[PDB]
C-alpha cells in the first residue's frame, strides 16, 4: 500500500 | 528470489485544456496490480490483479484518498517549478515520481527508492542510504533545502523500512501462485532467406515471467553482440513477456551459430541452434 | 525540452495461425513527453475496438503503452499500427509481419 505521508510542496 | 513493490505517478499539464492529467500505477515485481486515472469517469484506484480485489472497502479508501493527494500537490508543484526554472505558462510539463522497496529472499530489505523528474530528466533522488538527497541542479537544491527543513527522508526512511517491505510481504503471499512461480519461456528458432546465400536466424522467448532474461548469438562461442538484433523485452498483454535475437547468417554455416537463453525459471540455461 | 522518440513494435501475444483467434499489439516505448496517438489499422483502416494500458515508465524516465485488438490472422488481410508523436513529422505505420 501506497506511503500516506508523501511531500507536500516541492 | 528477490522481490520489489514500486508506484510510479505521472502529472502532465495541459494549459488551456483544462487541469492536468494524473495517473499512478502500482506493481509487484513485474505485475501491475492497482491504478488510478484522474481523467475516469468517478475517479477510485481500482485492482489490477486478481490477488488484491479482496483487499477491503478501507484499503480503496485510502488510496484513492492517497493518489487524490499526490494529484494535489502535483498540480501546486507544476506551478512552483515554472517559477524555478523561469519557463513560461503556455507550455506543457510533466512531473514524474517513482518510490518503493526491494526486498530479499528472506524478507529484508535490500534498497528503498524515492525519485523524482521534471520533463523526464533527474530532479531529485533519495539516496540509498535513505537519509540523504541528490539535486539534480540548482532548481532541485531549492526543494532539497525544503525537504531538509521538514525532515522529509525520515518520514520517507520510516514507510520504506516498515509499511512497504510489510505490504510487499503481504502481497507476496496472497498472490503467491503466480508472483512466486517463475514461468520459463518457450523457445525455437526459427530460419528465412534473405538472398540465396544468406539466411536470418531468429531465436524465440516466449510466455515468460518474469521479464529479465538473457538472449544471445554466439559464432563458435563468441558473441555476436554487435551482428545481432536483439528486440526490447515487450508484454505479451497476459502478464508473461517475449523477446527475440535475430542473426544474418553466410550459406553453409548456421551450425557455427548457437542461441543462449538464460531465465530464472529454466532448470539450466538453454543451447539452442537452427537445424532443419 | 529535449524529446525522445517512441520505438514502436507490431506482434501477436500468441504465435500466429491463419483462422485462429489471437491479440494483436502495438507496444510504444522509451518516448518523451508522455501524449502520444496510437492506432492499430486492419487494411489501412482505423480498427474500432482498441484497448490500451495505463501509462508507466522506466527506469530512465520514458514512457511505454500497449495498445491491444482481438483479431484473426488471415493470409492475405494486412495489419499496422500508426503512431504519432510530437517528435515525429508524419505519422509512423509499422506493419505487422508475423515472423516477427
Amino acid at each position: 500500500r501506497r506511503f500516506s505521508r508523501s511531500p507536500i510542496r516541492r | 528470489g528477490s522481490h520489489s513493490m514500486r508506484y510510479f505517478h505521472t502529472s502532465v499539464s495541459r494549459p488551456g485544456r483544462g487541469e492536468p492529467r494524473f495517473i499512478t500505477v502500482g506493481y509487484v515485481d513485474d505485475t501491475l496490480f492497482v491504478r488510478f486515472d484522474s481523467d475516469a469517469a468517478s475517479p477510485r484506484e481500482e485492482p489490477r490483479a486478481p490477488w488484491i480485489e479482496q483487499e477491503g472497502p478501507e484499503y480503496w479508501d485510502r488510496e484513492t484518498q492517497i493518489c487524490k493527494a499526490k494529484a494535489q500537490t502535483d498540480r501546486e508543484d507544476l506551478r512552483t517549478l515554472l517559477r524555478y526554472y523561469n519557463q513560461s505558462e503556455a507550455g506543457s510539463h510533466t512531473l514524474q515520481n517513482m518510490y518503493g522497496c526491494d526486498v530479499g529472499p528472506d524478507g529484508r530489505l535490500l534498497r528503498g527508492y524515492h525519485q523524482d523528474a521534471y520533463d523526464g530528466k533527474d530532479y531529485i533522488a533519495l539516496n540509498e542510504d535513505l537519509s540523504s538527497w541528490t539535486a539534480a541542479d540548482t532548481a532541485a537544491q531549492i526543494t532539497q533545502r525544503k525537504w531538509e527543513a521538514a525532515r522529509v527522508a525520515e518520514q520517507l526512511r520510516a514507510y520504506l523500512e516498515g509499511e512497504c517491505v510489510e505490504w510487499l510481504r503481504r502481497y507476496l503471499e496472497n498472490g503467491k501462485e503466480t508472483l512466486q512461480r517463475a514461468d520459463p519461456p518457450k523457445t525455437h528458432v526459427t530460419h528465412h532467406p534473405i538472398s540465396d546465400h544468406e539466411a536470418t536466424l531468429r531465436c524465440w522467448a516466449l510466455g515468460f515471467y518474469p521479464a529479465e532474461i538473457t538472449l544471445t548469438w554466439q559464432r563458435d562461442g563468441e558473441d555476436q553482440t554487435q551482428d545481432t538484433e536483439l528486440v526490447e523485452t515487450r508484454p505479451a498483454g497476459d502478464r508473461t513477456f517475449q523477446k527475440w535475437a535475430a542473426v544474418v547468417v553466410p550459406s553453409g554455416e548456421e551450425q557455427r551459430y548457437t542461441c543462449h537463453v538464460q531465465h530464472e525459471g529454466l532448470p539450466k540455461p538453454l543451447t539452442l541452434r537452427w537445424e532443419p | 525540452m529535449i524529446q525522445r522518440t517512441p520505438k514502436i513494435q507490431v506482434y501477436s501475444r500468441h504465435p500466429a495461425e491463419n483462422g485462429k483467434s489471437n491479440f494483436l499489439n502495438c507496444y510504444v516505448s522509451g518516448f518523451h513527453p508522455s501524449d502520444i496517438e496510437v492506432d492499430l489499422l486492419k487494411n489501412g483502416e482505423r480498427i474500432e475496438k482498441v484497448e490500451h494500458s495505463d501509462l508507466s515508465f522506466s527506469k530512465d524516465w520514458s514512457f511505454y503503452l500497449l495498445y491491444y485488438t482481438e483479431f484473426t490472422p488471415t493470409e492475405k488481410d494486412e495489419y499496422a499500427c500508426r503512431v504519432n508523436h510530437v517528435t515525429l513529422s508524419q505519422p509512423k505505420i509499422v506493419k505487422w509481419d508475423r515472423d516477427m
